RNA sequence: UAGAUAGAAAAUAGGUGCCCGUACCGCAAACCGACACAGGUAGUCAAGAUGAGAAUUCUAAGGUGAGCGAGCGAACUCUCGU
RNA sequence: UGAGUAGCGAAAGACGGGUGAGAAUCCCGUCCACCGAUUGACUAAGGUUUCCAGAGGAAGGCUCGUCCGCUCUGGGUUAGUCGGGUCCUAAGCUGAGGCCGACAGGCGUAGGCGAUGGAUAACAGGUUGAUAUUCCUGUACCACCUAUAAUCGUUUUAAUCG
RNA sequence: GAGCUGUAAGUAAGCUUUGAUCCAGAGAUUUCCGAAUGGGGAAACCCAGCAUGAGUUAUGUCAUGUUAUCGAUAUGUGAAUACAUAGCAUAUCAGAAGGCACACCCGGAGAACUGAAACAUCUUAGUACCCGGAGGAAGAGAAAGAAAAUUCGAUUCCCUUAGUAGCGGCGAGCGAAACGGGAAGAGCCCAAACCAACAAGCUUGCUUGUUGGGGUUGUAGGACACUCUAUACGGAGUUACAAAGGACGACAUUAGACGAAUCAUCUGGAAAGAUGAAUCAAAGAAGGUAAUAAUCCUGUAGUCGAAAAUGUUGUCUCUCUUGAGUGGAUCCUGAGUACGACGGAGCACGUGAAAUUCCGUCGGAAUCUGGGAGGACCAUCUCCUAAGGCUAAAUACUCUCUAGUGACCGAUAGUGAACCAGUACCGUGAGGGAAAGGUGAAAAGCACCCCGGAAGGGGAGUGAAAUAGAACCUGAAACCGUGUGCU
């Protein structure tokens, strides 16, 4: 997700989409040790969705203090 | 490097000197494109290799982008590159012709 | 590591010299005496010397 | 932290028998106590763990041209369940 | 005992119990001696016949045949018997 | 060069059957021999994956090699109770303040740290190619927690903690 | 501005003109150890308290924050011991710590081999080493100066003076300064007299302590008395001279952009070469490109550009602030100081005739009709005005950055290190410390066939070349072979 849209997100709706992008890279890195997934690209691309949920949360922190 | 790919350019240097063709690729880093029709080169390809059929294989090989000339639209004759700001946006221009390559 | 509180007097470094002028590397130590003083309005035992000791400069408690 | 606890599965010939006898085998992060494996089990899995064994293993020397190197030291959990089953595949 | 404070519990049932080490060699080809080196290396266990005995000779449990061989059976050198 | 010379590091092997491009040297079998207060079984140091399976034969192996502590690839170490820590202390070390000393620093009190000693609850059997008082099975013990508690107490207390 | 996912190939999965990768400015995140700081510890680990939170029936478990020492400032308690002083407890602090640039500076402490053809004074040398404190420079600095002119006017640094004057077992050797020529320049603030306020001793005498004012010197100056001048008019400033700020502009640094002019032929694998004919130049620096290119590429001259950050600077703003005379009655002008003796040291100067200046011990002035210096000392004369501070520049050095340069090296050289080097290796440790570059223009890196278990090779093919086939440019000698003419 593009920082962008991910600035359009409430503190609320961005700390559930961590929760839930996180499920996702553990469901992700479960499989690959398996050898069940073949979209390797994938585990990058949910890293730094994370990175940036991340990012744009600690800017609003700053910001309010 | 002021060739692109996908112009027309004519070789002006090596065995294929005097060869006009289309750019297939360019590789930036090295400086040196690739021409369609030129510096052609048979690689041996073993059928050992993922292939099922193993022969001599003919493909072209990069040249370097000082070798390679863009053709002046006009004159269908080598010609520079000069960069030109139009409506605040760079264009290439003929250095031959004064017309836009592109 | 022994100084005069009020002048801040400390041993010093020369050379013993013989007739032959052989040098040995002495030194030459101030005449400290313990003796108690006030230091921040309380009575405190400090090493002071006592060329500063002479003509009252220093009371002593 | 419960993803975090647990790394990754392991599947070996010894994993596979220790499946058998229901218990799963998991690389889990160096620093994480058995208890933590056994709470992040539980939560991502929803099932009663009976135990969890821990092991650590050194880092072991691997060489490749010329280059000397170890591989990355590992924290190994076998987790017996009581109630319930985990499917890795 | 000084102190502290309404609670304490024989039992019974259920539950909780962390980290580090744990492989392998370890009188040795894996340790200390540059070596797959006749050297050094704490401790524990240690059967039978013989015997005072953990000596001695031959065996047990268990391990081992030693990481160059084949000939010939001179001098000479070493080790050994008369 | 010396020179195809010195040496190839205490020892008993023989044969048959395998394997393989190749076998005195690898595997298996029989016989023979050697150790046996030990060449056996543990185990602390120390070493640090040398451990196991499959594969290899360049180099290493004082010869050879199909073999290996070698090379490649993938594996193997499971603890409330075992050893250490969440216990104790010795020598020693360190040391608030403190004492001394050109500087750096030295010494030292309280207090810490520190096993080679003290305290301290699990045993038998089974199981893998590689782990076992660790897994499994059976049968235990210890500390703590929650609940229900025979009984006991219920504010100078007399149950209880100390 | 079209590719991209480092080296590092390759495979896979992807990303990107809805602007990737990449480049610069700013920001976020930033495990653990380490001053390492909750405690401990064999660094990168273990074990805790407290608060708050998560989880659990509950315990176990986990997360976040916080908890060293010393110093300073407060606050509260407070022993022997009446008062209160230790002491103790708590709170706050961008307080300190530790590191480094193997350089420069200042200071503490301080060798020896060596030289003297021995060696003790002396020399090496106040060097090396060690330790402390720094700063971007440091140190020094506005005359108790240098001198002897018609004097000069803080300090530092350079030239010269001069290998002079001197010092010296008068040996070895050590070795100025002033003047003169230059670089660079900047001056200042206190203490005291005196005045005002406050507090204490309560003569409640006016004597102390504190604060503010005043005042700052050799032409003696100041207080004091008196007379003009001025409330920031002016003047000055954060580099001393007092100390924080704000606004705007300019320039610079940290990405970038544009940027002139060549074709043909011959040889060749390839042209930049040769040959012929042209062209540009504020650009004929340089590198690359299939051989040697001003005109092919990257550039070069020239010109242009910064959202943001930083630095420098200018102008306002802001802040601060009276400046001068005349008088000779009284007062003030840095004391255990100067100075002396003794023992040392430092001065180019080895105790000497030893001035000048520091230290330890001991003794110990004067007060403007004062005091110090002019190389013992005295007189005279002359020049200064100690015992309190601050101060830019000219000077030193280079871990580093940016742009460049070399009658510097070219793989046994140049760094130890052109390469995965302070590595491999060696050592208990401190520490010592290597070897090792080159296919080709392009990987086109030898399909396929044959012998062989493989290795290796013969063909075939790629290439200008394989006698360029992988530490693959060239390929000397030693040394090892095979054949042969003569012997
Ligand atoms: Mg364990
Ligand atoms: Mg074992
Ligand atoms: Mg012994
Ligand atoms: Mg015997
Ligand atoms: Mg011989
Ligand atoms: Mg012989
Ligand atoms: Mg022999
Ligand atoms: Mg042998
Ligand atoms: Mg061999
Ligand atoms: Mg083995
Ligand atoms: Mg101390
Ligand atoms: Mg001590
Ligand atoms: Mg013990
Ligand atoms: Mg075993
Ligand atoms: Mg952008
Ligand atoms: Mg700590
Ligand atoms: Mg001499
Ligand atoms: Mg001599
Ligand atoms: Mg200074
Ligand atoms: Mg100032
Ligand atoms: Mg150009
Ligand atoms: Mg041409
Ligand atoms: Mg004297
Ligand atoms: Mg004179
Ligand atoms: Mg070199
Ligand atoms: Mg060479
Ligand atoms: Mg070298």
């Amino acid at each position: 997700m593009k920082a962008k849209e991910i600035r359009d997100l409430t503190t609320s709706e961005i700390e559930e989409q961590i929760k839930s992008s996180k499920e996702e890279l553990f469901n992700l890195r479960f499989q690959l040790a398996t050898g069940q997934l073949e979209e390797t690209a994938r585990i990058r691309t949910v890293r730094k969705t994370i990175a940036r949920l991340k990012t744009v949360a600690r800017e609003r922190e700053i910001e309010q203090s | 490097m002021h060739i692109k790919k996908g112009d027309n350019v004519k070789v002006i240097a090596g065995k294929d000197k005097g060869k006009e063709g289309k750019v297939i690729a360019t590789l930036p880093k090295k400086d040196r494109v690739v021409v369609e029709g030129v510096n052609i080169m048979k690689k041996h390809q073993k059928p050992t290799q993922l292939n099922p059929e193993g022969g001599i294989l003919e493909t072209e090989a990069a040249i370097h982008v000082s070798n390679v000339q863009l053709l002046d639209p006009k004159t269908n004759e080598p010609t520079r590159v000069g960069y030109k700001f139009v409506d605040g946006k760079k264009v290439r221009i003929a250095k031959k012709s004064g017309e836009e390559i592109k | 590591g022994k100084q005069c509180f009020v002048t801040g007097r400390k041993a010093s470094t020369g050379n013993r010299r013989s007739h032959a002028l052989n040098s040995t590397k002495r030194r030459w130590n101030a005449n400290l005496q313990k003796v108690r003083i006030l230091v921040d309005g309380k009575p405190k035992k400090v090493w002071v010397s006592a060329r500063a000791l002479k003509s009252g400069k220093v009371t002593r408690v | 932290e419960a993803r975090d606890i647990l790394k990754r599965p392991v599947i070996t010939e010894k994993s596979s028998e220790a499946m058998a006898e229901d218990k799963y085998t998991f690389d889990v992060d160096t620093r994480v106590n058995k208890t933590q494996v056994k709470m992040a089990v539980e939560e991502i899995f929803n099932v009663k763990v009976a135990s969890v064994n821990i092991m650590n293993y050194k880092p072991k020397k691997k060489r490749m041209g010329r280059y000397q190197g170890y591989t990355n030291k590992r924290r190994k959990a076998i987790v017996t369940l009581k109630e319930g089953s985990i499917d890795l595949f």
